[PDB]
């Protein structure tokens, strides 16, 4: 169910994306885990805002493609979010075009400005909560 | 130079959970050694699992101490133990799969609703929209217009009232219902809820008579 | 298309089940191969007979479990054509109902008395042709 | 003691095509060897093939001189060559990558047919039903019943797809329907017949 907060699980490591009440961003395979609990909001068709439903705060795309977790939407806080053909799901920057949110094989989110198409680090599974 | 059963690679099990879409190819490792060479079954949640438990079955390299299947569907949901055993001792580490079932396609509104509403003037209406689409989808309502005679505009498309949208101001709590506080003549009409996602679009239209 | 003939690619080894114009099954690898270009025809729903398009021989499973190629239709030659939840195809005989039309890693054809529901040997994809 | 690589288990690269179901994870071994050891490159359709060329990319374990690629989709079928190679020679393989997508639902039966026709008291009519269907479907021919015309080793594929009515009547006047199914489920299409 779409009104539904969703966990997003990372290919990438099985890690699931966490935003931190204190706005930092980064990743977790503990299913338990508290702050993993997303909010996929749509703004229209295609684009969507991540808000961190234990924090309060929304996932933003920094300039130099780091990960933070903004306290009130600005316009870094929108994504494409696109069911790629091999069934997972992918978040491009609305701002940042050619970056995408990932996370590293570490549990770290890995810089936009390091993120490709190939890459496992950009691909996630959303699981609903 | 008896030796019990060990992992030989600890850092590829770190990942206990295997969630992934329906359809992919899963396969669980549990890299061990010892002397004499230990034996690998597994378990489907705890029990003995043979290969004719799920359709193709399943493949287990044991020069790899993995287990491979193939299309991976929700009755394969669980937990899997393998344990390598030998005169010495046991080991055993279990992983979880989680399959997910997508659906690339556009929204889908509940047949039936919104529905036809009669009412009286002064009442107090409230239209309903069941959405379901596997990517978030953006809800909105609609009222037609006619500015003349026309329903339809200069482009040909119907001239419309944006009612709601949904969005950070108007989260999908909200959005599957639409409330009108006492109708009059005038709010009656056809009401339309649109859903879409980056596949396609959707919508379905209802009619408000006012008496 | 379902009136044009189909080639059938088992899982088992990659080899297409081929029906000698000499009444002989079995399988091979090449593509190219002049025998392996399948009729398949709906006897009923989810019914087909499998007809070798040049050997002009249907296919038939024998109350022990070996397959041939008829030259007319009997009754061995009807299977439970169904599209398995991984996305291959299975042959069951409608005349002995726990046994498939199944090809071994070696090429040859496996007794129906052989075969299982687990088995690599009975998973086949069509391929038009 | 310089030797040009080799393959070392040829036994496991006799299956030169891999079609399989989309999503499917696949994986090309060329088992090779030789001294000085050689190096290992894959390439899609004989050109360059970088791990960004596909979603997830793709995974290459040289100590077991092979290439894997999870969720495999239509983009990815074509050939991909291994090329195993050292101061003394160099040997490859090619693979072919077959990726099929399925359709587990009923029959389809194309809009529009078969449609109504009004025709004259003795004329020829022929109605059409379009199906399409992954697993083989079974057609029949129905008069509002009466069965007309049925799939089956008696009337192959080839007519079932045209119900032919040679000079009709008042009688023949009325609906006519075109079914087909498979296990998943049933279709049908109807279409009326108006004489005059």
């Amino acid at each position: 169910h779409f009104k539904d907060p969703k966990r997003l699980y990372c290919k990438n490591g099985g890690f699931f994306l966490r935003i931190h009440p204190d706005g930092r961003v980064d990743g977790v395979r503990e299913k338990s885990d508290p702050h993993i609990k997303l909010q996929l909001q749509a703004e229209e068709r295609g684009v969507v805002s991540i808000k961190g439903v234990s924090a309060n705060r929304y996932l933003a795309m920094k300039e130099d493609g780091r990960l933070l977790a903004s306290k009130s939407v600005t316009d870094e806080c929108f994504f494409f979010e696109r069911l790629e053909s091999n069934n997972y799901n992918t978040y491009r920057s609305r701002k940042y075009t050619s970056w995408y949110v990932a996370l590293k094989r570490t549990g770290q989110y890995k810089l936009g400005s390091k993120t490709g198409p190939g890459q496992k680090a950009i691909l996630f599974l959303p699981m609903s909560a | 130079m008896p030796v019990a059963p060990y992992w030989t690679s600890p850092e590829k099990m770190e990942k206990k959970l295997h969630a992934v879409p329906a359809a992919k190819t899963v396969k669980f490792k549990c890299p061990s050694s010892g002397t004499p060479q230990p034996t690998l079954r597994w378990l489907k949640n705890g029990k003995e699992f043979k290969p004719d438990h799920r359709i193709g079955g399943y493949k287990v390299r044991y020069a790899t101490w993995s287990i491979i299947m193939d299309s991976v569907v929700p009755s394969d949901k669980g937990n899997y133990t393998c344990i390598v055993e030998n005169e010495y001792g046991s080991i055993n580490h279990t992983y979880q799969l989680d399959v997910v079932e997508r659906s690339p396609h556009r929204p889908i509104l509940q047949a039936g609703l919104p529905a036809n509403k009669t009412v009286a003037l002064g009442s107090n209406v409230e239209f309903m929209c069941k959405v379901y689409s596997d990517p978030q989808p953006h809800i909105q309502w609609l009222k037609h217009i006619e500015v003349n005679g026309s329903k339809i505009g200069p482009d040909n498309l119907p001239y419309v009232q944006i009612l709601k949208t949904a969005g950070v101001n108007t989260t999908d709590k909200e959005m599957e219902v639409l409330h009108l506080r006492n109708v009059s003549f005038e709010d009656a009409g056809e009401y339309t809820c649109l859903a879409g996602n980056s596949i396609g679009l959707s919508h379905h239209s209802a009619w408000l008579t006012v008496l």
